[PDB]
């Protein structure tokens, strides 16, 4: 059940943080209070963290 | 010169990483892992990166 899409490209510099491509589905696991999402990338199978401005719900 | 003004609060989770409230002043130095860029937020006197779409470019 995806609950978020990716509105942003997201190249990760880190090595916790999720690839994003614009519109990529995502399931949301974790929202924290310091505004990271943390989550599986639909497409690609990965899962990690990103920036929680770079989604928005579906 | 400021170049951005950031429109949505960015709380650092990794130590090279600029901390961004919404409306801060950036001045935006260079961008360097892809869609990463390192700025000055001119309110903290801080330096580090962000993800670029944080932050909207101003004239300054």
């Amino acid at each position: 059940e995806q609950t978020h899409r990716a509105i942003f490209r997201f190249v990760p510099r880190h090595e916790d943080e999720l690839e994003l491509e614009v519109d990529d589905p995502l399931l949301v696991e974790l929202q924290a209070e310091d505004y990271w999402y943390e989550a599986y990338n639909m497409r690609t199978g990965a899962r990690g963290v990103f920036p929680a401005y770079y989604a928005i719900e579906v | 010169e400021q170049t951005h003004r950031a429109v949505f609060r960015f709380i650092p989770r990794h130590p090279d990483e600029l901390e961004l409230d919404v409306d801060d002043p950036v001045l935006v130095e260079a961008e360097e892992d892809d869609f990463w860029f390192r700025g000055f937020n001119m309110r903290t006197g801080e330096r580090g990166v962000f993800p670029a779409f944080y932050a909207h470019a101003v004239p300054g």
